[PDB]
């Protein structure tokens, strides 16, 4: 179609944070950052082809000589490998990423492959995104078994308080280049923030994105399958060396998804009109690194675009909360600035405020306190009135 | 029984509004 | 432990005489006590014997009452006929019922009496309205009257439901008091001396009804049953297929938020995306036009019910219609006649108006699927067509019910329905000419077989000869088998044992795509069924004709060419009373090895060739097509977002493209849902249908009264996960009446739960639905060490046939045209294969399976047996149990509810752990072993028969494997490979698994591949005894998952097994000696 | 040609399988049957000539 | 504390058993559990005490 | 090997608390064998490690 | 994996198939003579008796390429796999024996 002259349309405000929720409204921005990551979740692809997932754990199973039906039990290499699992972590990834929500990890230490496949996440994601604990926990756990075991070292020390994660304070202590260099780079992975077409971003490397991290991954692994255990079994080397080789076999593929995550999630962060703030949250999104195992052994030959009309979906939801935002923000300033220049001094600037949330259709009024709507009034007192509602008050 | 019936038919139009046709017929 | 006292409650309730004595029996594995148990029997038998007392001997032997365990109850009470009635008159004080005559179409499918329609016994057939079952009407009202009657002195929400089922029980029983009871016979038939002068409908109706109200727990359901058992008396013809109609417009109302995903099978992928449900207003229209029908029939509530819901469309108050959408099929069949229901199929419009570039497309599209099916076996000259003949002819067990023959076995006569009994009195008599397929026209026209379904219309069976089976074999097994690999057949993409049963429509649903499905099972007197589609399969013919050098290979495609050409041009034999009608009927139908596949086939060049048809109206690209059997469902996704006009106007041009062929359909095209017969879909959430019969059933099976028992069990269970919920008492009241045994006149014997309940060829129902029970105690092990025992019996007339002169000629004749010169050391092996064909012969199997139950009865009614040690499941859960150690758990809930319709702690237990995401070989079929049958034959041989196999010397597995059609170079290198050492462990899986009904029933729907269920499951590892601890882990599983379903709550476990205890067990491994019945399970999908 | 079972025989002989693990080895067995040896010289001759 | 049942998973996945084998790692498993590290955690500390 | 900070924290736990039970005594206290002893299963200091 | 490298990095439509690639990463005389024999074997378009004719090397036809694809395999069998483990090793050395 063409459109005459004659036609109009109206123009959504979609001017950024008036107020800051990300300073200090944290009971707000848990919310809203749940709101979105759970948005996101439904507008991330669904993985249409995989690998099978019994033609794929034979071929596993032999390639690690397991006793015969050992399948049922899973020795620990072999548990959640399923689908139903990677397509969680795929979407959970993305939509934690783009919502800016921080993600907990629940795993097992007897499993070495979660503790393998940790590797890949930490490398393509960065280390900042998570909650500190939980990586902790995990890099601890990877140093203990899989590093300073291929060179003799001590198990370790760490400490609860520290400033410094795992992989900070391993960086300098061993001496072997290419896990040096990897866990630099991991530990110097961090988010970039750049303002583009207004919003706020927070991108990445420019590395990851045009995947080859994934190389240095394979020279540190590579190098730790060359070295010799001394101090260890065989058994253990063994184990440990299959369960990488396991991701060896995989290679191709995990570069593959490493560019089609970061592909996916720039071409969704385009698709953004609130400014996206790398801020802590108080509730998490728990992952459990089965679920990343899965994703990263049933993936191949299978991309996944998203749709364009759940791109433009996506971007009029969003326009359309922020339109919303800015337009009920512009209300409530409007009554109260009215009532500050109007001297009105018996009046509680309360119900104007429960107006304000429930206009956002997404909090409980009924359970959030006066002091969060007075503060918020109070950063609304320091803000100007829009030119419509300000001419028409003077 | 119709007063029901066409109700229910009134109510699921204004239901469900389709938005590329709304435009369509404002153009149209 | 509970049904036993409900045994006893209906055994005072229904005889209340003081000449009514009740007499128990009970059994201890320790001897001394198992002599007081004898003392006690024994003394009991003399005091019934003698007109004494017997209250007196209960307390002296109150140890036996404590802690032996019982088996079975006698009752001595006389015939004392027509107490039915006498205790009936209380619960008919209601109006009754009056029929009203010019409701259904016909004359005679109407609710009058018998004297109107059937004056003369002689031409009397009480087929029209046969139950088919082995238990009585008398049955269900004494049941219903036991539950009502203990049911009388409740005060809850009990009471609420019992004066509800109450009223119910008074509209019914006040209509048949009106008149009387029927009387069943010996053979639960009825007769004309008892329904001369009564409705001759009565009967279904009665027992449907019966069904329906004992199936009430709310308000709804309380309106549905007395919305459907009121108006069911007269109409028979349009009622299911009325209420159940709607559905496929109302799936299309539902808005997606969070869906399901298909991968492989079984795999699932959830997904939080949302649709929206952008439905046309003229289906609206066409929805109001059925409501007013349906308002039209006398129906009141219901439409209201169906009314409310559209205010929202939500998928909250949505299972109701799920539940309406059950309701339709529990009101009975509609068993009309053979003419008649021919006639919904024989009805033709053909017509030289139909495109001419339609059809040749078509074709020509047969032709290319039917060779990218068969181009790599007919070139690479594969040894299953060439021997086609042989492969049919060992493969004849796996075929249909034949004609039946007039046969003689030496000193007999047989009428068989069976083929390969056809071909052993044919290859005799010199009349087995295979080579000459015979002819189907006015010099004989074809029988028939109807295939029945309620709600719908009736279809149509071929019962051919045995030469189309041997032609149509091996080139449908190849092409099968291409069939599994490949997405787009719907019946056959599979890994051997599954099918996409959770559909493949929810990948690409969204605001973008629509989808339409169709239902197609009234598309077999139709004009792309005949000629195009059977000159297509001529033309690939002969194209694979030219793609081979062999000369056998192209007799046998000639042969299938032949049955094709014989096919084009088929007259069907139909009686109408005494004068019998041949039409011509010169296409397809089921009743064939060929059909199905064939048909998938057609239905695909159909709507690919329809597809391009929208083409030239629109822009989208074709992302699955699905077809299988009676429905297929097409994708398709735009450029752009979906409308209303677009859905209506591709409607519209899909209805128009399927009227230029002249082939009618209801077109339904969607957006979030679709409906077809076994399964549906609303808001990303599957459903399905639960219109299973349990007091009613299709046509006359040839189990006995015990297994009808255990097959209606499962049908119960099924139907409860389904949504059709009926309440379990009445259940295990028919179950108990149906194991009930007349020893004499006035003897009657009752079996106990723990006869019932254990593992064997006996097992019925269990003491906690959804729990297979196994014994950790002596007297289960005891028992069951007894019953294997006594399971291995024998037939006398297959004894009998297998000495005649004409199977000797038959395993003569298989093994020269097999194999020569060992004629005693393979051939006898042959013949013991063939008995295991044999049985599938039904009178060999009733004889075979009343003598295990006059077996069972004569040590049911005298004292126990000790079975002499042999080995089975409970002396292995006997020595596990021993080294555990529970405590409780506390497990979180994040997996998505996609089957609202559960209980809610199976839904609980799928709520918390995962839905299944295999499907491990219950045949074995992927195991080395059986991938020879697989590729030599179809036969099954069942996983007791290889678990024994295996288990024996390295030499009679070549005998055993040979016998079964295999050759004798690749059994030789299977021994000398030692592959079988690689697959004695996948046999005991699948035997295991067959045992503990794990691919059978509720378990299939779990996840044992769980990391949640597998944290608790914490059995240390030791390695080297793979067996030991695989069945340690899955027993432990079994454990945790009976706890949670018994009682809700979670718990781990813990067995720090010795070493000593491990080696115990490996050895007691290949030495079991267990078995479970084939009429136990509950395939959640047929 | 050499006796199927035989020479399998001499296969596994070689291989040393065992029956408590999955051992990739095993695959080799997969078809070794005559009438496909036939076959794939049958094919490759034919294809190289057509 | 760390669960018992958990801790011995751990340690059997680690120590790689075998069932048809005379093992002296068999052994350490014996007397792991508690109400013997509190029994021995007080006694220690309570005969160092006295 | 696998247990060192946890045996770090167990070796510190035991000192701390003996060294703040011993503030609560007022005898003063010799090392000296004496007559009977109390046994002590190794079993039950693996558990505790 | 048998000369110690990465698995490959391989473009779907790289217009050199891995063994033309592969035949200049490696260090070894029998096994990169092989390669290049095997990238480099092609039909020799020969006019004989009026007809055209898709002949092979010559050099295949007298069998002796088999004494260079033994030489690479025997040079295979030689090594050690640094990053795999000796049962992986033992299974493929074994199926090359078998051969």
């Amino acid at each position: 179609r063409n459109l005459p002259s004659t036609a109009r349309y109206i123009r959504p405000n979609l001017l950024q944070d008036r107020l800051n929720l990300h300073d200090n409204f944290e009971s707000l921005w848990d919310t809203i950052t749940t709101s979105n990551y759970i948005l996101a979740r439904s507008v991330v692809p669904d993985l249409k082809e995989l690998v099978s997932t019994e033609a794929q754990i034979q071929k596993m199973s032999q390639d690690l000589q397991l006793e015969a039906l050992t399948i049922q039990s899973e020795t620990q290499f072999l548990t959640g490998i399923n689908s139903q699992a990677a397509n969680d972590c795929f979407k959970t990834l993305i939509a934690a990423m783009l919502s800016q929500r921080t993600m907990s990890l629940d795993f097992v230490t007897t499993n070495y492959m979660s503790l393998i496949s940790g590797m890949w996440l930490l490398t393509v994601v960065p280390n900042d995104m998570f909650i500190r604990e939980s990586l902790v926990a995990c890099q601890l756990a990877i140093i203990n078994t899989i590093i300073y075991p291929a060179f003799g070292m001590q198990r370790m020390h760490y400490r609860n308080g520290d400033p410094q994660t795992p992989f900070q304070i391993a960086e300098q202590q061993i001496q072997n280049f290419q896990v040096a260099n990897w866990l630099h780079f991991v530990n110097n992975n961090q988010f970039r923030q750049v303002v583009i077409d207004g919003v706020l971003n927070q991108v990445l490397n420019d590395n990851i994105r045009n995947g080859h991290v994934v190389n240095q991954l394979m020279e540190a692994l590579m190098q730790l399958s060359r070295q010799q255990f001394p101090t260890m079994p065989v058994d253990y080397k063994r184990s440990i060396q299959r369960g990488i080789l396991l991701l060896s076999n995989r290679l191709g593929q995990l570069v593959d998804l490493t560019r089609l995550l970061a592909y996916n999630y720039e071409t969704l962060m385009a698709c953004i009109t609130m400014n996206m703030q790398h801020v802590q949250t108080l509730t998490t999104e728990k992952l459990q690194l089965t679920s990343v195992t899965s994703l990263c052994m049933l993936i191949g030959n299978a991309t996944v675009i998203p749709s364009p009309q759940t791109l433009f979906h996506y971007y009029n939801v969003n326009v359309n909360f922020h339109s919303n935002y800015n337009e009920r923000i512009n209300d409530a300033v409007a009554i109260i600035t009215a009532a500050n220049r109007l001297n009105l001094y018996q009046k509680k600037m309360k119900s104007i405020v429960e107006d304000f949330l429930k206009r956002l259709q997404i909090f409980d009024i009924s359970r959030v306190p006066d002091d969060q709507m007075y503060r918020l009034r109070d950063r609304l007192r320091l803000l100007p009135v829009e030119i419509r509602r300000l001419d028409i008050f003077n | 029984n119709k007063e029901e019936s066409k109700q229910l038919l009134e109510v699921l139009k204004t239901k469900e509004e389709h938005q590329k046709e709304v435009q369509y017929e404002i153009l149209q | 432990g509970k049904y036993n006292l409900i045994l006893s409650e209906y055994l005072s309730f229904i005889y209340n005489s003081q000449s009514a004595v009740q007499i128990p029996i009970y059994y201890s594995s320790n001897s001394e006590l198992e002599n007081r148990c004898i003392e006690f029997h024994s003394k009991c038998l003399e005091n019934s014997k003698n007109g004494l007392s017997l209250k007196k001997l209960f307390v002296e032997y109150s140890d036996v009452i404590e802690n032996a365990t019982l088996l079975s109850i006698l009752s001595y009470s006389y015939d004392k006929y027509n107490a039915v009635e006498r205790k009936l008159v209380k619960y008919a004080k209601g109006k009754p019922l009056e029929a009203d005559l010019t409701v259904n179409e016909l004359d005679y499918e109407n609710n009058k009496i018998t004297s109107e329609l059937f004056p003369t016994a002689e031409e009397y057939t009480d087929l029209l309205m046969d139950p088919a079952i082995l238990t009585s009407l008398s049955s269900n009202l004494n049941a219903v009257m036991f539950w009502l009657e203990k049911h009388e002195n409740d005060v809850a929400e009990k009471l609420k439901i019992y004066k509800r089922r109450l009223d119910l029980f008074t509209i019914v029983a006040s209509t048949v008091n009106k008149y009387g009871v029927p009387r069943h016979n010996a053979k639960y038939r009825y007769e004309y001396e008892v329904m001369k002068d009564k409705p001759y409908y009565l009967v279904t109706w009665a027992n449907s009804s019966i069904e329906m109200l004992m199936s009430v727990f709310s308000h709804e359901d309380y309106l549905i049953a007395r919305e459907l058992i009121v108006l069911s008396y007269s109409n028979r013809s349009t009622l299911a297929k009325l209420v159940s109609s709607p559905m496929s417009i109302l799936v299309a109302l539902v808005d997606i938020n969070g869906t399901f995903i298909t991968n492989e099978e079984l795999e699932l992928e959830f997904s939080n995306k949302y649709v929206r449900a952008i439905v046309p207003d003229q289906t609206f229209d066409e929805l109001k036009q059925m409501l007013d029908n349906m308002r039209k029939a006398g129906l009141t509530d219901i439409p209201k019910m169906i009314q409310d819901w559209l205010v929202d469309c939500s998928i909250e108050k949505f299972p109701l219609m799920a539940k309406i959408y059950s309701w339709s099929f529990h009101v009975g069949f509609r068993k009309q006649k053979m003419l008649d229901a021919a006639l919904d199929q024989l009805k033709t419009e053909y017509t030289e108006d139909v495109d001419d570039e339609m059809y040749r497309e078509y074709t020509m599209l047969i032709r290319d699927e039917v060779v990218k099916m068969l181009e790599e076996p007919v070139k690479h000259d594969d040894h299953l067509l060439q021997d086609s003949e042989l492969a049919g002819l060992l493969s004849m067990s796996s075929a249909s019910n034949g004609e039946s023959r007039q046969l003689k076995f030496g000193r007999k006569t047989i009428f068989s329905t069976k083929k390969n009994m056809h071909v052993m009195d044919d290859m005799a008599n010199g009349r087995y000419t295979p080579g000459i397929i015979p002819p189907v026209n006015v010099d004989k026209p074809i029988p028939l077989g109807r295939r029945d379904v309620p709600g719908r219309r009736t279809r149509i069976i071929f019962i051919l000869p045995y030469e189309y089976f041997i032609a149509q074999h091996a080139v449908v097994e190849k092409m099968l088998i291409y069939a599994k690999h490949t997405r787009e057949y719907a019946e056959f993409y599979s890994q051997s044992n599954q099918l996409l049963s959770y559909g493949d429509v929810t990948r690409f649903l969204s605001n973008n795509s629509m989808v339409l499905y169709t239902d197609v099972s009234q598309w077999d007197s139709s004009q792309h069924n005949t000629q195009p589609f059977r000159k297509g399969i001529i033309m690939g013919l002969d194209m694979l004709a030219n793609m081979t050098n062999d000369a056998r290979v192209i007799q046998t495609l000639n042969l299938y060419k032949q049955t094709q050409i014989n096919l084009m041009d088929s007259y069907v034999q139909i009686p109408d009373g005494n004068v019998i009608k041949k039409i011509q009927y010169g296409a397809v139908a089921s009743g064939e090895k060929q059909t199905k596949a064939a048909n998938s086939i057609a239905n695909l060049a159909l709507i690919k060739t329809v597809l391009s048809r929208i083409s030239n109206k629109y822009s989208f690209a074709t992302k699955i097509i699905r077809v299988d059997g009676d429905d297929n469902y097409a994708v398709l996704q735009f450029n752009t977002e979906v409308t209303k006009q677009m859905v209506q106007d591709v409607s519209n041009d899909v209805r128009e493209t399927y009227a230029r062929m002249n082939t009618k359909v209801k077109a339904l095209v969607s957006t979030v849902g679709i409906e077809i017969a076994k399964r549906y879909i609303a808001g990303g959430k599957i459903f399905f249908r639960a219109g299973i019969n349990l007091l009613n059933n299709e046509k006359k099976g040839q189990s006995t009264q015990w297994d009808q028992a255990a097959v209606l069990y499962s049908n119960y269970i099924v139907n409860r996960l389904r949504g059709f919920e009926t309440d379990r008492e009445f259940i295990l009241t028919k179950i108990m009446q149906m194991t009930s045994v007349a020893i004499t006149g006035s003897l009657r014997l009752f079996p106990s739960e723990r006869v019932l309940t254990t593992n064997s060829t006996f097992k019925v129902f269990d003491s906690e639905d959804f729990i297979i029970e196994y014994g950790t105690t002596d007297d289960e092990v005891y028992i069951q060490r007894a019953f294997m025992s006594l399971s291995s019996q024998k037939s006398g007339i297959a004894d009998e046939i297998a000495a005649s002169s004409t199977f000797k000629n038959y395993v003569s004749r298989l093994s020269e045209q097999l194999l020569f010169s060992k004629n005693n050391i393979v051939s006898r092996g042959i013949a013991l294969t063939e008995k295991a064909k044999l049985n599938s012969y039904a009178p060999i199997s009733l004889e075979k399976r009343r003598a295990q139950i006059s077996a069972l009865l004569t040590m049911l009614q005298k004292p126990v047996t000790f079975k002499s040690s042999k080995i089975t499941i409970n002396d292995i859960l006997r020595d596990i149990k021993p080294f555990f150690t529970v405590n409780e758990a506390h497990l979180p809930i994040q997996y998505q509810k996609f089957m609202p319709t559960l209980p809610d702690n199976v839904q609980y237990i799928i709520q918390c752990i995962g839905s299944r995401t295999y499907q491990i070989e219950d045949d074995g079929s992927k195991s080395a072993i059986s991938r020879l049958i697989s590729k030599y034959s179809v036969y099954k041989p069942s996983i007791e028969e290889l678990y024994k196999v295996i288990s024996l010397h390295e030499n009679e597995i070549q005998l055993y494997l040979i016998s079964l059609g295999i050759p004798k170079i690749d059994a030789d290198t299977y021994v000398g490979s030692k592959i079988y050492s690689q697959d004695k462990y996948r046999i005991l899986e699948s035997y295991v698994y067959n045992l503990l009904s794990i691919n059978y029933g509720c378990y299939q729907l779990f996840d044992f591949n769980s990391p949640d269920l597998e944290k608790l499951i914490r059995i240390p590892f030791k390695g080297k005894i793979p067996a030991v601890t695989f069945i340690l882990h899955l027993y432990a599983k079994l454990e945790v998952i009976n706890h949670a379903i018994k009682n809700g709550s979670w718990i781990s476990l813990f067995c720090n097994y010795p070493k000593s205890e491990m080696i115990k067990l490996w050895k007691k491994m290949w030495n079991i000696t267990s078995l479970r019945s084939p009429y136990t399970n509950a395939n959640f999908f047929q």
